[PDB]
């Protein structure tokens, strides 16, 4: 989408935050995506990981005729209707996983949109501007779900609209 | 397949009778040491003196289980093979139950020499269910199960 | 959704009544419950409502002392118990579950939907 | 296409008071074929079809 | 996702509306969301829902050897497959259906803002904050699809911004 | 679906811009996001689109019975399972085709709405209002990436706002 | 896309005249038909419009009481009927597509796509 590249410094988790303020720049994940990311790709995993005992002969060593070759028949058959359903089911199972994780990337990024409301915009790489002093404590809060709007609403509005 | 199935080679020995014929016959192609021996789980019946007679045994189920016999059919070399082991010129082994029956007619001709013998067994095996009974009757070329499985 | 209540009881004065009323069809304990006095010939008094996971409870500054209702999450019934009886306690006793409206984050009124029978206490020597 | 089938003389159990068996054959005969049936003996006919 | 939780109160739709004005609250349904998921999911479920006459033996009262172990092994194999169909169907229809759901409610929402323009702002939380008068009529003008965001644009703007 | 209808007039591509302004209407459609789409399609139809030789008889000219029947259940259960198999995938193969281009639809509305920042408003049909002098080479450059908001935006937020 | 013709007509002096224009390559319901006359040497005059789906039709004020626009959806052929021939209406019939120019909820102009081949019709004794 929006966002371009991923960051190779983050080894502490899939998805996060990066800042840059006053006092400096910063980066941090957040493990509540991460976490629910990880949940569904090792769910998805424990779905796809049968005892059959006597079988029919898969290999001969004599020309018989009519047995012999419906037995292959039957076997070849078999295998290729299950390499069919291989092929699908890790196709299928690829597909969502990506689009799974690109859901979580965008679900993080309009919960912080609508924890900021009127005091921050969007500027189309993912990333946002804030309109107002937002100190390190302030990131934090905006990371951990505690941000209030209303006390930074008059100057993010004032440096918004009036130049 | 019906043995490897079955997962058991348990053979019980059972006091079949053969009156008028000659038991525990043996070939040199099954040396069993220095003397000539034979498969274990089977009899090879032959002439006793100069006469074969008509061989009719029975054997009932009064188990709860089912039991397999395999019995074989000797295909001697020649004719005087034949008649230097059976009397009969031509012999014949039919083994039935009550639901199924299976006659063998023995072939004479020269196969090729295997283990220094040129004649053929044709092993055949039979099924007796609980109720059921096994009667063997040949006139002659009858290798005669010891048991079953 | 029905609240079933237990039967009429005719206790003596100077003594307590328990009512029963038993859940069916809503998990019982995700609602508040709430038990109404309806006195023969006049309007409904509110009593109280017990907070049917952690069985806190808040009752009417008038039966303070008196009222002490308990849950039962096992077999989803609300019980009322009001001691001292007294004549003017004869009435019609409901159980009514609060439904909270919520607008979001917050809360803004309700109703009570649904309610039981009602049992009809008695006082008398 | 043809059946030829052998009888063979034994002591099968005694069923309903027979020792002796009677195995069952069948034969198709297309538009524009002929049945010939040929026995020197032991034959159990047909007495028409199906 | 940003709602929270259902209501057990709404019996008369699948999705709807709830509001507080100096009147007091109200809840009522949507239909046209309701009634696109009722035939999303009935156009899938006749599609879920074969004639042989006659067929091979498949249960055996003896032991007879290749062709009774031929038979019993195309059983197994036919079994096994359909087994295997059945479960992915069911799987992949579910997903659909809770996805298809989903999308339902967020098409609701994003109709509904942007039918109030600049005259809400987005509490994150499914619900919006109508800064302005909006009386009984004025819901049921943003319900049934015709709000007129001009009418009120001076006072909503002269409440959002300036204080 | 907030977009009502297509345009039968734009045979140059998939999705594309129009636009009016104080010299006339044009029309100009998108190249990136069509070559997206196309990309995707032809991926998904390259793999849609085996080698026996010696395989069992089909058709037979006499009764026979065990072996017959067991010839002609094997190959009805292969060719009612490869039905099924067929029409899943198209199903599937369908479902994600209309999904991939709404999506890719939602990109470019996006994209734009992300690019005019607060210098546009979005009326609702699935297009936006510019609230400032917006000439040709105003149009191009929202369409090509290169456009430029600080340079309106102050006749863009006294036009949005004060009246 | 294309629109078909009639062939052309040696009519005489008051007189009526149909010219017949068939629709292949879309929904000939779904778009408007305009008809334009082009004298011999002289410029376009556009006569009037016909809506496929409706039946309404819309005129100039100079035509007024002299034509008439049908449709058949059938066969996807729109008709012009014009009375009170004179030497005068000898020109070039042309029976054109309206596309209009949809921006959202309001339309802004268009333009005249595909063009038919036109007709000749001739007024002499």
């Amino acid at each position: 989408g929006f966002i371009e590249n991923g960051w190779e410094g983050m080894i502490d988790g899939w998805y996060g935050f990066r800042h840059q303020n006053s006092e400096g720049t910063g980066q941090a994940a957040d493990l509540k995506s991460t976490q629910a990311a990880i949940d569904q790709i090792n769910g998805k995993l424990n779905r796809v990981i049968n005892e059959k005992f006597h079988q029919i002969e898969k290999e001969f060593s004599e020309v018989e005729g009519r047995i012999q070759d419906l037995e292959k028949y039957v076997e070849d058959t078999k295998i290729d209707l299950w390499s069919y359903n291989a092929e699908l089911l890790v196709a299928l199972e690829n597909q969502h996983t990506i689009d799974l994780t690109d859901s979580e990337m965008n679900k993080l990024f309009e919960k912080t949109r609508r924890q900021l409301r009127e005091n921050a915009e969007d500027m189309g790489n993912g990333c946002f501007k804030i309109y107002h002093k937002c100190d390190n404590a302030c990131i934090e809060s905006i990371r951990n779900g505690t941000y209030d709007h209303d006390i930074y609403r008059d100057e993010a509005l004032n440096n918004r609209f009036q130049i | 397949s019906l043995v490897a199935s079955s997962g058991t080679l348990e053979f019980i020995t059972e006091g079949f009778t053969w009156t008028g014929v000659t038991q525990n016959g043996g070939s040199n192609a099954c040396k069993r040491g220095p003397a000539s021996g034979f498969f274990s789980r089977l009899n090879w019946l032959t002439k006793s003196g100069s006469a074969y007679p008509v061989l009719n045994v029975t054997m009932p189920n009064n188990d709860n289980f089912d039991k397999l016999y395999v019995w074989g059919v000797h295909h001697p070399s020649t004719n005087q093979e034949q008649t230097s082991l059976y009397v009969q010129a031509s012999g014949r082994v039919t083994v039935s139950t009550r639901r199924s029956q299976q006659t063998i007619i023995p072939n004479i001709g020269s196969r090729p020499w295997v283990r220094g013998q040129s004649g053929r067994i044709s092993i055949y095996w039979t099924i007796v269910k609980p109720g059921d009974v096994l009667v063997i009757n040949s006139n002659g070329n009858l290798i005669a199960p010891r048991g079953y499985f | 959704v029905q609240l079933v209540q237990s039967g009429a009881e005719m206790k003596k004065p100077g003594a307590s009544v328990k009512v029963s009323c038993k859940a069916s069809g809503y998990t019982f304990s995700a609602y508040y419950i709430h038990w109404v006095r309806q006195a023969p010939g006049q309007g409904l008094e509110w009593m109280g409502r017990i907070n049917t996971d952690s069985g806190g409870t808040n009752f009417a500054q008038q039966f303070e002392g008196r009222v002490t209702m308990t849950r039962d999450t096992s077999i989803s019934t609300a019980y009322m118990e009001l001691s001292s009886l007294r004549s003017d306690d004869t009435a019609v006793y409901y159980c009514a579950r609060g439904y909270d409206f919520w607008l979001g984050s917050y809360r803004a009124g309700g109703w009570f939907d649904p309610w039981g029978q009602g049992t009809l206490v008695t006082v008398s020597s």
